[PDB]
């Protein structure tokens, strides 16, 4: 026993899937992106997104590949509903990025931090007090994970 | 009625650490996602709340491997929450 | 013999969300390490993992105030931790 | 039935509590912090940390007012150290800090990562797979974290 966070709401919440995967315009844009590769596979992660988190009751909102401009112009919608009968709000990004950001579709990008910091209290209270969650799924630099050896688990 | 930080309730799930690739199979999806999904179907009906889930997430996802570059992937979760967050 | 990522299995029990300030009476210690402490000391014995736990602090710390800047302290714990992390 | 760390060890594992109160060193050197005062409480803090680790089994191993340096010097020690019978390692600093950076007592800068990346699997085998926590306590930033209403809990 300890505290839980309701969730008994009709819908629970707004799901958003930004899923990017046709990345194009940052090749032709974006110089030292000339070769990122489109992200296959991800039809496959909005997929299965889409599934679980419906038989969660939760309302889906997919969009496909957003540039950066497009992606906060989605934000800023959900940032300025009334969750007030909603009783959490996801958040999931599927794309390519770096150091602390995310990649528009465009090679335009924008920091893991201002899409986060757009469903704060303040900015939208009709959520103040609501789990807010976000799953970015996106590179974070170029370094592959080392990876050590060890027999426990 | 009360007051609490303008920051509270927040729970960021990176597929991984800083400075480093996640990967993606065209074939099943990437190894975070899929491995979220998966957990979150097994565990949200028993009652398991989400940092457990996530945890195992952490789990799974380490034990894959990127055999050529011989590398890993590690996701990191971030959270505010105030309240065990679970999905009936 | 397995392997995990060089990251692996690491908890930061941050105090305060970033560019933000931390709390501390002169007269009583910090709140988070207080509660920290408090929380950890209570739901140890009763088995709860560790992440419970900081949740509990988040809690906690939620709640406090300093009405002279009408201010607030939110903590923010990140990790990579593979299991459930309980003290026996 | 999820997977647990192991927590079984005589002395589970070391519990440095580096904290700094002292900051005169800074406030002489360093002119931007002209005006930090000494962290009146910390011993406390240290205290309580001290008390409640040595109940859980926890070989503690304070240092106070130490430098930037004097903090990599001590880590160092223990990142270097044979954990083979350790369980588990904990590490507390109580300091002034600012976003991702804590102070020493010099008024020297610490990354975070800095610190906690000192006991990586590559840079401490004897913790591979290991339990590794840091509880930091000083300041990111300069700002007041704004409160919002709600009463739900």
């Amino acid at each position: 026993l300890d505290k839980v966070y309701q969730m008994k709401s009709k819908p629970r919440g707004y799901c958003l899937i930004i899923n990017n995967h046709n990345f194009a315009k940052a090749r032709e844009k974006v110089p030292k992106l000339h070769s990122i590769r489109d992200r296959n596979g991800t039809h496959l992660d909005a997929g299965a997104l889409t599934t679980t988190f419906e038989e969660l009751h939760f309302e889906i909102k997919p969009h496909h590949d957003c540039t950066v401009e497009q992606i906060y112009e989605i934000l800023k919608i959900y940032q300025l509903m009334d969750h007030s009968n909603m009783d959490c709000f996801i958040c999931c990004i599927l794309s390519h990025g770096d150091k602390g950001i995310i990649y528009g579709t465009d090679g335009q990008e924008a920091p893991i931090y201002e899409l986060t910091s757009q469903f704060t209290g303040l900015k939208c209270p009709s959520l103040a007090g609501k789990p807010k969650v976000f799953f970015i799924q996106a590179c974070q630099g170029d370094n592959y994970q080392k990876g050590i050896p060890v027999e426990t688990d | 009625t009360r007051y609490i930080p303008d920051e509270a309730d927040f729970l960021l799930g990176m597929a991984t650490v800083n400075n480093c690739v996640s990967y993606r199979n065209p074939a099943e999806g990437t190894w975070y996602i899929q491995s979220l999904c998966q957990s979150l179907r097994e565990r949200c009906p028993r009652g398991d709340d989400i940092l457990t889930i996530l945890t195992e997430v952490n789990y799974e996802v380490s034990n894959k491997d990127d055999k050529k570059n011989m590398g890993k992937q590690m996701p990191q979760p971030t959270f505010t929450l105030r309240k065990k967050l679970v999905f009936p």
